[PDB]
């Protein structure tokens, strides 16, 4: 609910983490809500 | 090039050497292309003439100097300036010369050492001499300049391997075949003032070779006496 | 071990998200 | 004309005033240079103001009007006998060379002055350039877009208002016919044209005009003509038994043999053509005008309304606010933009503005100011009489992503479509404000006692220029009406 002014939300910045076994981060809300979706390590390859 | 200062500031000719390679007339308009050589190949050595069309060719670079289309030249906004170009095609290629008064007509045989005028075959221009900042800028412009021709060499003469001066050489022993060397220095600083002689690989090669000229502007290219 | 550090590789597939035209779905897939 | 251009530019002693070097000629500094020395003072340099209709001061401006006409007059003959092969192409090229005389439009944009000077101008361009290249008809699309506008003023039988330059200009419209021998954005120069035959001032001169608004359409596309045709067509019933006899000539050009490959639509053909049918058979007799006419289907307002006695209702309570606050923030930001900045005490010169403060707390004058021109608006539309909608999901005044916690955002709110009913009553709410303009335009004239401007007129007469500001008003029209919830419609 930040509502940033313009384009201003994020701009879906990536961040991987050290470990693929529990989760990668990969955001573009102010603030975490819920992105866990558990799966075991499957790819990483070209953005899309 | 300023060759008034020729016992100050010594000029240079190899640059300054022009050679004409063909003599036609404004009325030989010969057909474009999709119909170089096809007719203009009778005789040889023909005379010059005043009113025909003239070739200038670049002493040692193959490039003609011939009515470049440029608006570079912020001088006057109107005078175009002349290059070099290499392709002898197309109608702004060749220039034709003009008598400086009535003494002269057109049609009679250009004497050696005379007075001619110069124009552009495309733009009807003439060689302009305007000054930009007090300074010499070649322009294509309408204004009368007078200009005069110098005979530096000939090519009737029956050489076959004598010397003419304006030729590059090298000075070489009979026997130990010893001919001079400059070395080569950090970056061209101060050892390049040096003089010394090696013979060997170095013979045939480019630093051991100088050019040799003569200091008069006439006829420089002639035979050394 | 990515010591005294908290990500890596920090890049983004830019999309401006202010406008929302229609409240887009954002990110990866399989 | 080779021998004459040839010693002419063998000998150019013809120098100009203010340009150095060899030579001269230069329209772009001589020009402008000898306008502010004539036009307003007298023919000398140093001299006072008088003059009107003066028709160092008549002598430059007319010898170089010469010097180009006889430039362009002895330009090599084009497309008839010689195009490009015929050894010719050199004084073509000089002429070029004589880039800065490409500037012959910069030259003829230059309208405050004798009117038959830019019949050389154009007949310069029509000689040595050529304007068969869609590029420069697209940069310019108008043969004078001010003598235009002008032109249309200056249409009726008065003394002090129009037969005094009139005929020039008409002299010099006859000339130009320039376009003649797929319109990108807007070109609308035929309603322009509408006006010369409404009144034919220069007798037997609407000839010249014909085929300017004939052959146009052959060449625009038949979408082009938007709302031009529906006043056209106005004009046409309101006129059906008139002199104007190329109005069926119009007619039939379109409807027969508008129906490309789109076959657009005959809905809106239908509206005129019963009108026609219904006007043609009470009068009992013309010889030819209804010849041609077999198929006709494919199968000024200063006063729009009075608002002196209408009552808005209170329907608006909080969405008035709001947007009247969304103003109040626009302004803050251009003025954040400026430098000014939220203080106690008003001062121009440090560039303090106290009004930075929320719509609740701020000045009577400015709620005036910004709540004049809305209720205006609204009392205009519930006067005409439409219909008003309240739905629930249509809630999208506050949807979009220092002092008092005023925190102004921007908006990009211009990336919404409208439907084609809403674009019509903003329309007609654009043409209801610029009937006020022209209600303060006409309070102004009749206070001063004397005057004219161009600006009396309908849509298609602006230009690009004043078309900018008119669509960024729409569009600002487009925003208020697009949202709260609050939807206007027949």
């Amino acid at each position: 609910p930040g509502q940033g002014r313009n384009n201003s939300n994020g701009l879906e910045i990536g961040c991987v983490v050290d470990a693929a076994s529990g989760l990668l981060t990969f955001i573009a809300n102010g603030k975490e809500l819920s992105t866990y979706y558990q799966v075991e390590p499957s790819t990483k390859l070209f953005p899309a | 090039e300023s060759t008034s200062n020729s016992k100050n500031v010594p000029p240079d000719l190899s640059i300054c050497t022009f050679v004409l390679e063909q003599s036609l007339s404004v009325r030989a308009l010969q057909e474009m292309l999709a119909n170089m050589m096809k007719t203009a190949q009778g005789g040889g050595h023909r005379t010059l003439l005043y009113g025909h069309a003239i070739l200038l060719r670049h002493s040692y670079s193959g490039m003609y100097l011939c009515c470049l289309s440029t608006s570079r030249s912020s001088t006057d906004k109107l005078a175009f300036d002349v290059g070099l170009q290499e392709d002898t095609t197309g109608e702004a290629c060749w220039w034709t010369i003009h008598p400086a008064s009535k003494q002269r007509s057109e049609g009679e045989k250009v004497r050696v050492g005379d007075d001619l005028i110069l124009v552009s075959v495309s733009s009807e221009r003439y060689l302009h001499l305007s000054y930009g900042n007090s300074s010499w800028h070649v322009d294509a412009a309408f204004q009368q300049t007078l200009w005069s021709v110098a005979p530096i060499s000939s090519g009737s003469e029956a050489a076959q391997g004598y010397l003419i001066g304006g030729d590059v050489l090298r000075l070489l022993h009979g026997h130990m075949d010893e001919c001079l060397t400059v070395p080569s220095g950090e970056h061209g600083e101060e050892q390049r003032r040096t003089v010394h002689y090696e013979g060997g690989a170095v013979s045939v090669h480019a630093r051991s070779l100088w050019r040799l000229e003569t200091l008069r502007v006439a006829w420089s290219g002639s035979h050394i006496r | 071990e990515y010591l005294m550090q908290t990500s890596t590789y920090y890049y983004s597939v830019r999309i401006f998200p202010g406008q929302e035209p229609a409240n887009v779905w954002v990110g990866w897939i399989t | 004309a080779n021998v004459v251009v040839r010693l002419l530019i063998r000998r150019p002693e013809c120098f100009g005033p203010a340009l150095r070097g060899e030579g001269g000629n230069g329209l772009l500094a001589a020009m402008e240079e000898a306008i502010k020395i004539a036009e307003d003072p007298s023919r000398d340099g140093p001299s006072p103001t008088s003059g009107s209709s003066k028709t160092m001061g008549n002598a430059i401006m007319t010898f170089y009007a010469a010097l180009i006409d006889l430039l362009g007059r002895c330009a090599p003959e084009m497309h008839l006998i010689h195009a490009g092969k015929g050894e010719a192409i050199r004084i073509r090229s000089i002429l070029r060379s004589l880039g800065d005389l490409v500037g012959v439009i910069s030259i003829a944009f230059q309208m405050p002055f004798c009117p038959d000077h830019k019949a050389a101008m154009v007949l310069f361009l029509d000689r040595v350039y050529g304007i068969e290249v869609q590029d420069f008809l697209l940069h310019l699309l108008e043969v004078g877009f001010l003598p235009d506008l002008r032109a249309a003023a200056s249409l009726d039988t008065a003394a002090l208002s129009a037969t005094d330059m009139a005929l020039a200009l008409n002299r010099y419209l006859c000339t130009a016919v320039l376009p003649l021998l797929c319109g990108q954005l807007r070109p609308s120069m035929m309603q322009h044209l509408l006006r010369r035959l409404v009144f034919d001032v220069p007798l037997l001169n609407e000839h010249a005009k014909m085929p300017l608004k004939l052959l146009t359409n052959h060449y625009e596309r038949c979408w082009k003509y938007y709302c031009l045709p529906g006043g056209w067509g106005n004009f046409g019933a309101a006129s059906e038994e008139e002199l104007h006899l190329s109005r069926k000539l119009f007619w039939g050009i379109f409807d027969a043999l508008s129906q490309k490959k789109y076959e657009q639509e005959l809905f809106k053909l239908a509206l005129p053509c019963l009108s026609a049918v219904a006007g043609a058979l009470p009068p009992d007799y013309m010889e030819s005008n209804y010849v041609s006419m077999m198929e006709k289907q494919s199968s000024f307002n200063p006063q729009p309304v009075d608002t002196s006695n209408i009552t808005i209702p209170e329907k608006l309570e909080y969405f008035i606010n709001k947007y009247a606050e969304h103003s109040h923030d626009k302004w803050s930001m251009d003025k954040l933009a400026n430098g000014w900045i939220y203080g106690e005490i008003y001062s121009d010169s440090s560039k303090i503005q106290p009004l930075m403060k929320p719509y609740k707390l701020l000045s009577e004058k400015e709620k005036e100011i910004y709540r004049w021109p809305i209720k205006e608006s609204l009392k205009t539309m519930l006067a005409w009489g439409w219909r008003i909608e309240r739905t629930r999901e249509g809630d999208s005044m506050a949807l979009y992503n220092a002092a008092h916690g005023y925190s102004p955002r921007a908006i990009d709110m211009s990336n919404v479509t409208l439907s084609r009913d809403l674009h019509a009553m903003a329309e007609m709410m654009a043409e209801n404000y610029h009937n006020i303009w022209a209600k303060k335009k006409k309070l102004e004239l009749e206070s001063k006692g004397g005057g004219n401007h161009p600006l009396l007129v309908p849509y298609d007469t602006l230009t690009a220029k004043e078309k900018a500001k008119d669509r960024e008003k729409a569009q600002d029209i487009f925003k208020f009406l697009q949202i709260s919830g609050y939807v206007v419609s027949r």
